[PDB]
Order: structure tokens, then C-alpha cells, then sequence
């Protein structure tokens, strides 16, 4: 919502501005650092993780804390602050906690769909689970 | 050709190491 | 229109998800574009692939991935040299080999993938290759892919990424995996190593029974040379083959020791006493 | 060896998904088939310049399909959890019935035709349905999901079978069923009843065709014959067994990708018909002409004829 | 076999329910294209793309496809016209 459009948003965006500023600073700091550690496709993980963190922050503010007005939430959604598709899948039963929208893409996979990051630990093997190449992100301990 | 849904259950049983021939 | 895909590289799982590739890399032998199929036999094992084209797989008559000897499941080199002599021209000038392969496959109207099996009469090398082959040698044939990063401790991902730790082996003798991958048909290889390792007046023969008679043993042992006499004991189910010259007794002796199958029944033959006992 | 020669056959294409079932009209002029494509298939069939047409309106894949004794109407059970009533020769369907808690397992007409039709749902629902009254007949629940439910020749009895692993005999007009007849085993590959009414031929998921002769009047609880030699389903499948009353024959599908023809009264089967690219889901037999409809997972119906 | 009737009833419910879990007539739709983060794909791609060395070594042929397609940049740039009438 740093664009040049004429808005004058409600005071809710002015109160939530430092959080978006810190998220933008972390996004620029993550995007400005290359990787010499012999990892190619793994360099895009923190960008999608930070994007999911910002989307979970906006959705957690509007849909849980109720500290943002519907006009401010619509202005942030239409302003590009949060993903409307990820929040739409987060509100319904599609995903309660979503890593990235690329993990649910059916045509992105060679054969099949549903990247293993979306499979529960019950049926999936904990030894071969590791982390998703595309998404990764959510989850730490094992 | 067989059903794709049956192949998913066959792969799920293969990952579970199900050798049952019944 | 699947690839060769023999039983060794298929895995123990009945169902397998394979992904074909219309245009892959050129064949290492035929040097022509072909289809590249990928599948993972093991759960955590890496996905396989086939670097041999249809002409490359049809020329050597081998699996598209493991590239074993024929359908017998043995090493290519040794069993191929044991078939007759060589009967190949892989050497040089693939342009000249593309004419023999193109005219070969184009002129051959009898072939197939798997609407057929067996349909031969015995073999010369079936016993040596059968004794030189094991049951599903699938151990460590796919996954390990030794990595130097984990050996030096510089790998950040560790076991989460492929190429699990403690994979490598002593760089002294062939690696049993990539060593045979360095060359193709050229090297003598553990094919020849395990081939030489696999190669190593009266004669008693047990396990005859009612199915085996004295005429079968007399006709089988008579091909080596003149037999002095034969003693057929049905109570002990054994027979003593006495030859006039100990030459044929040594030939049929060594060749008759746990190599003797009469009417589909193996016979244990031990050398005669000849100690005057 | 088993089958006799080859003989001509008709291949019916156009099915997007695997054909769930195949049936023919009582007049033999048209043949309708159901499949995973959620579109009923009308066929000009008995001899081929063409099939008939394509029927739509099903909100989900049709699990079962059957035609009324009159031929102008037909009933179908679909995953939409609604009993499918379809008028055909008028260009449009009949009516849509509701009330099913889960997907409808099977729907078959009774001897009264449009007056009542026996149906069941995978929730375990065994229910007769009145149609022309714009409402069903009655609902009932016995044990578990009934794979197949069909009324008897006298319309007073309804036979059903399913995962309950028993032969289900139901009395209806008494507001209660008939009896439960089963041996010691658990399998269901399907359920069927002979046209004579003195016996019922059920398909056993052990790949065992069980023909049971019991019949009304004097108490029997006996059997008919044990038909085997062909594997109907490898693990779990729904196979519609349709016997051929012409001479003596029993038609059924198989998981071997071959149409299953079984002679019974000779204490041995009939023949196995190859040529199918997938497991046969259902088979039919035309009463007028010796033709058999072959519905398999290959989405190609193969109708054979004996000459 | 009451225990086998309850266990087989649950496995049968998950069986027929698994067959009904499709909920698609002749197949379903595909994944709709969503907008990726502009700085991640833009800055990361263009940042690691022009570096070449061993990072873009596999991307070489991909760049040969990029340069191999003329009309993408022509129709894209000519198709993007904010115009002086606005900002």
C-alpha cells in the first residue's frame, strides 16, 4: 500500500503501519542477500514464508482480533498488502494454516498434486518428510 | 487402463509396504 | 510403449508411478534422441532413469536402466563374452554404426517388449550365469549418491537433502556403481572379476532315484570316453561309473561335481576311492 | 479353447469416464448406459447405423442405471444423493426425488413400473419409492450399505445385498422385511435375482458367484449352484450380474478385462470373451436378440452377438 | 463377526466415501494463476539471472529461449502505455 494511489486510509492503517514497515524491511533485507551456500531453488523459501507471515498477520488482525475495520481490510486487500486468494483459502476449509499457494497447484507437479508439505504426519513418513523444496517454511522441530 | 483413484490407494499401500495379495 | 524396465530396477512395490519424457538426452551409444522415463523404486530412494535409447537397448538387448546381461540378470560383459565370442561393432564411427543399427532395426520385423518369454532350448551359459546371479540385488542400487559436502561437514541441509551422510566408500577399488558407469562395454569390470571368481578311474553319483536309470548315466558319461563298467545300486540310489582311462574320469569327474542334472534332478557325484579299501 | 471363434461385435464410443453400468430397453430398440461422466447414454443399438443420443441433468456420477418395464421412463442412482427419475422418449427426464442422506447406491424399478421402485443409498438406506405421487413409497434401514436392491417378480419382496455380508430378503407390504439368508463368509461383489423368481444370483467379492435357490411357498432356505472360474473383482468393485434366460445362461463382469459368460445348469460356466481394455463393470443381455452389452472401465461398450 | 462388521463397516464407509471423494464430473478445474510477490520473482530472478557464472549455467538455454522469443518483449512493452494523460 506504498503506491501513489489517492486513498487517505482510515486510522487503522496508520496504527498498523509500523508492522507493515518492518515486514517490508525484512522482505527487502531477505531479497537483497544472495546465497553462496550451493542452494538454488531453496533461495525463494524466505520470500514466500515472509509473505505468508504478512498474510497471516492481516488475516489474524481482521478475522480474529477484529481491530481493523472492514473498509481498512478491503483497502489493504485491494492495496496489495495481503493475498486475497490465500486469505480466501484460509477462511474456508481448504486450508486452516497454509504454507504457499504453489503447494496446492495441481499442474505444477510432474505427476499428481498436493506437495508433501500439505500431507499430515500420520500417513506420511517422518523420515522422508524433511521439508518442501518450493514452500518449506512452516514447522521446525521433529 | 485402470482407475486413477485406485492407483492412489495402491501407491499409499506401497508406501506402507503392504504386500497383501488378497 | 514403455521402456525395457527389467525386474531388478522395478522395485518391490507392485504399483509404481513413472513419468515418461518424449524428448530426453541423447543416448550414450546410439547418440539419438529418445524417451527418458523416471521412477523411484524405493520410498526414500532417488528417482531412476534410462539413458539407453530404443536402438541402444535393442542392440545390446539389456534393461534400459540397470543394463544387465540379456534377461538373465547378470553383468553384461562376462555373459556377452560367454555367449559366443563378441558379435558387436561398438568401436568407432557411429555414422557407420547408425547405418547398421538403422538397417538392423528397420530390417528386423520380429521384436517386442513383453508379449513373450523364454521359448528357448536350454543354453550353454545358463548354468554359469545362473550360478553367477543372485535374487533381486536391489541393495544400494539407487539412493546413496555419495556427497563430499557431508563428508567435510560443509553441508547445511544434512540428511534433509538427498545424498545421505556416510554414503561414500574407500577410493581404492571399483565403486560397484559409478565404476561400471565410467565405461560401457569396454572394461573387463567386476563382470570379469566375479566371472573368474565364479569359474572356481571311478566316479560315484548319488541322488539317482527311480526317475534316473543306468542307461542315462552310461550315455551321459560315455560321451567323455570309454567306460569300464557301471554299478547301479537302487537301494542306495547311487551308481559307480568306472572308466578304462582316467582322463575321461577326471573330465567327467570335475564336470560332474554338483553340475549334474539328470532329467531335471541334481546329482551329487564324488570321486571314487581307488585306495584299495 | 473356451470361447467359440470371434464373431462381429459393436464398439460404442463417446463415454468420457468409465462406464458404471449398461442396460437395454424392454423393447430392445435402445440401450442406456451410466458412467463416471455424470451423463446418461441413450443408444440406438440392436443394429447400428447409430446409437440414440446423450442425456444430461445428473448432478453427479450415476452409480446405477435401469429402465422401466414400459420403456418410456428410466431410473438412475447417482452420487448426487438424489433418486434420478428420467423420462426419455419425450426429450426430457421425469422427476428428481430427494431425501437421501448419502449418495444413492442403486435404483431399480419394481414389477409395478413407475408406481414403485426399490432403491438404496450407501448410508445403508433400503427404501421403496413412489413416483407418480410426486413422493416416494417408504424408507427402511437394516444393517449397512446395500450395494444392490431390486424388487421381486411379484413386487411383494425386495432383495438386496451389500457390505453387510449377507443375502437380504425383504418383505415390503407388511411394513417389514422378509429374512436374512447367509452362509459363513463375508464378500459382496453384487446382487441379482433370476427372472423366474425361484432363485437369486449374487456376486461375491471373493470372486465367487453364489446362486441361491430358496423361493417362496414351502420353507427351503436352500441354494442353487456355485459358479466360479472367473474373477469378478480384484479388491473392491461394483459388478452388475445379468443372467441370460435364453436357454440357460448367466452374464457377469470380471476384473480380468474379459466379459464373463457362465453356464450354470451344466455344472460349468459358458465362455470368456476377451477384447476389453479394462475390467468389465457390467453386462447386459437382450431378450429379443442374442446380444450382450459390455460396459468396462475402458469407456467402450462392446455388444456381442451369437450366430 | 461383529468386530469385523464394525471395522469392515468403517473401512467400507471410507471406501465408498473415497470413491465419492472425487466430487468432479469428468474431471475438475485446475489451479488458477495467482500473483507472486513482485520483489521476490523480479529481484531474485533478475538478480541471479544476469550473474551467469555457475548459477545461471543451467539457465543458459532458458535465456536462449528468452532471446529466442522476440514478440514477448515487443508486444509487452508496446502493450504497456501509461500515457501522458495520467500518472
Amino acid at each position: 500500500k506504498v503506491k501513489r494511489s489517492r486513498k487517505a486510509p482510515p486510522d487503522g492503517w496508520e496504527l498498523i503501519e509500523p508492522t507493515l514497515d518492518e515486514l517490508d524491511q525484512k522482505m527487502r533485507e531477505a531479497e537483497t542477500e544472495p546465497h553462496e551456500g550451493k542452494r538454488k531453488v531453496e533461495s525463494l523459501w524466505p520470500i514466500f514464508r515472509i509473505h505468508h507471515q504478512k498474510t497471516r498477520y492481516i488475516f489474524d488482525l481482521f478475522y480474529k482480533r477484529k481491530a481493523i475495520s472492514r473498509e481498512l481490510y478491503e483497502y489493504c486487500i485491494k492495496e496489495g498488502y495481503a493475498d486475497k486468494n490465500l486469505i480466501a483459502k484460509w477462511k474456508k476449509q481448504g486450508y486452516e494454516n497454509l504454507c504457499c499457494l504453489r503447494c496446492i497447484q495441481t499442474r505444477d507437479t510432474n505427476f499428481g498434486t498436493n506437495c508433501i508439505c500439505r500431507v499430515p504426519k500420520s500417513k506420511l513418513e517422518v523420515g522422508r518428510i524433511i521439508e518442501c523444496t518450493h514452500c518449506g517454511c512452516r514447522g521446525c522441530s521433529g | 487402463p485402470a482407475h486413477i483413484n485406485d492407483f492412489m490407494f495402491e501407491q499409499q499401500r506401497r508406501t506402507f509396504a503392504t504386500y497383501g495379495y488378497a | 510403449d514403455f521402456p525395457i524396465l527389467c525386474q531388478t530396477c522395478l522395485g518391490e512395490n507392485p504399483y509404481i508411478r513413472m513419468t515418461k519424457e518424449k524428448y530426453g538426452k541423447e543416448c550414450k551409444i546410439c547418440a539419438r534422441p529418445f524417451t527418458v522415463f523416471r521412477w523411484c523404486p524405493g520410498v526414500r530412494m532417488r528417482f531412476k532413469k534410462t539413458e539407453v535409447c530404443q536402438t541402444c537397448s535393442k542392440l545390446k538387448n539389456v534393461c534400459q536402466t540397470c543394463l544387465l546381461d540379456l534377461e538373465y540378470g547378470l553383468p553384461i560383459q562376462v555373459r556377452d563374452a560367454g555367449l559366443s565370442f563378441k558379435d558387436d561393432m561398438p568401436k568407432s564411427d557411429v555414422n557407420k554404426e547408425y547405418y547398421t543399427q538403422n538397417m538392423e532395426r528397420e530390417i528386423s520385423n520380429s521384436d517386442g517388449t513383453r508379449p513373450v518369454g523364454m521359448l528357448g532350448k536350454a543354453t550353454s551359459t545358463s548354468d554359469m550365469l545362473l550360478k553367477l546371479a543372485r535374487t533381486t540385488p536391489y541393495y544400494k542400487r539407487n539412493r546413496p549418491h555419495i556427497c563430499s559436502f557431508w563428508v567435510k561437514g560443509e553441508c547445511k541441509r544434512g540428511e534433509e537433502c538427498p545424498y545421505r551422510h556416510e554414503k561414500p566408500t574407500d577410493p581404492d577399488d571399483p565403486l560397484a556403481d559409478q565404476n561400471i558407469k565410467d565405461r560401457y562395454y569396454g572394461i573387463n569390470d567386476p563382470v570379469a572379476d566375479k566371472l573368474l571368481k565364479r569359474a572356481s578311474t571311478t566316479l560315484y553319483v548319488g541322488g539317482l532315484g527311480d526317475t534316473i536309470t543306468e542307461t542315462d548315466l552310461r550315455n551321459h558319461f560315455y560321451q567323455f570316453g570309454e567306460i569300464r563298467t557301471i554299478t547301479v545300486v537302487q537301494r542306495q540310489q547311487c551308481a559307480f561309473i568306472q572308466f578304462a582311462t582316467r582322463q575321461a574320469a577326471e573330465v567327467a569327474a570335475e564336470k560332474s561335481f554338483n553340475k549334474l542334472i539328470v532329467n531335471g534332478r541334481r546329482l551329487n557325484v564324488k570321486w571314487g576311492r581307488s585306495q584299495a579299501a | 479353447r473356451c470361447s467359440s471363434l470371434q464373431a462381429p461385435i459393436m464398439l460404442l464410443s463417446g463415454h468420457e469416464g468409465e462406464v458404471y453400468c449398461c442396460k437395454f430397453h424392454p423393447n430392445g430398440s435402445t440401450l442406456a448406459s451410466a458412467g463416471f461422466d455424470r451423463l446418461i447414454l441413450l443408444w440406438n443399438v440392436y443394429g447400428d447405423c447409430d446409437n440414440y443420443a446423450t442425456l444430461k441433468g445428473h448432478s453427479g456420477a450415476v452409480m446405477e442405471l435401469h429402465y422401466n418395464t414400459d420403456g418410456s421412463m428410466l431410473f438412475s442412482a447417482s452420487t448426487d444423493k438424489t433418486v434420478a427419475v428420467w423420462d426419455s422418449e419425450t426429450g426430457e427426464r421425469v422427476k428428481r426425488l430427494k431425501g437421501h442422506t448419502s449418495f444413492v447406491n442403486s435404483c431399480y424399478p419394481a414389477r409395478r413400473g413407475p408406481q414403485l421402485v426399490c432403491t438404496g443409498s450407501d448410508d445403508g438406506t433400503v427404501k421403496l419409492w413412489d413416483i407418480r405421487k410426486k413422493a416416494a413409497i417408504q424408507t427402511f434401514q437394516n444393517t449397512y450399505q446395500v450395494l444392490a436392491v431390486t424388487f421381486n417378480d411379484t413386487s411383494d419382496q425386495i432383495i438386496s445385498g451389500g457390505i453387510d455380508n449377507d443375502i437380504k430378503v425383504w418383505d415390503l407390504r407388511q411394513n417389514k422385511l422378509t429374512y436374512t439368508m447367509r452362509g459363513h463368509a463375508d464378500s459382496v461383489t453384487g446382487l441379482s435375482l433370476s427372472s423366474e423368481g425361484s432363485y437369486l444370483l449374487s456376486n461375491a467379492m471373493d470372486n465367487t458367484v453364489r446362486v441361491w435357490d430358496v423361493r417362496p411357498f414351502a420353507p427351503k432356505e436352500r441354494c442353487v449352484k456355485i459358479f466360479q472360474g472367473n474373477v469378478h473383482n480384484f479388491e473392491k468393485n461394483l459388478l452388475r450380474c445379468s443372467w441370460s434366460p435364453d436357454g440357460s445362461k448367466i452374464a457377469a463382469g470380471s476384473a480380468d478385462r474379459f466379459v464373463y459368460v457362465w453356464d450354470t445348469t451344466s455344472r460349468r460356466i459358458l465362455y470368456k470373451l476377451p477384447g476389453h481394455a479394462g475390467s468389465i463393470n457390467e453386462v447386459a443381455f437382450h431378450p429379443d436378440e442374442p446380444i450382450i452389452i459390455s460396459a468396462s472401465s475402458d469407456k467402450r461398450l462392446y455388444m456381442g452377438e451369437i450366430q | 463377526s461383529e468386530e469385523k462388521l464394525q471395522e469392515k463397516a468403517r473401512k467400507w464407509q471410507q471406501l465408498q466415501a473415497k470413491r465419492y471423494a472425487e466430487k468432479r464430473k469428468f474431471g475438475f478445474v485446475d489451479a488458477q494463476k495467482e500473483d507472486m510477490p513482485p520483489e521476490h520473482v523480479r529481484k531474485i530472478i533478475r538478480d541471479h539471472g544476469d550473474m551467469t557464472n555457475r548459477k545461471f549455467r543451467h539457465d543458459k538455454r532458458v535465456y536462449l529461449g528468452a532471446l529466442k522469443y522476440m514478440p514477448h518483449a515487443v508486444l509487452k512493452l508496446l502493450e504497456n502505455m501509461p500515457m501522458p494523460w495520467e500518472q
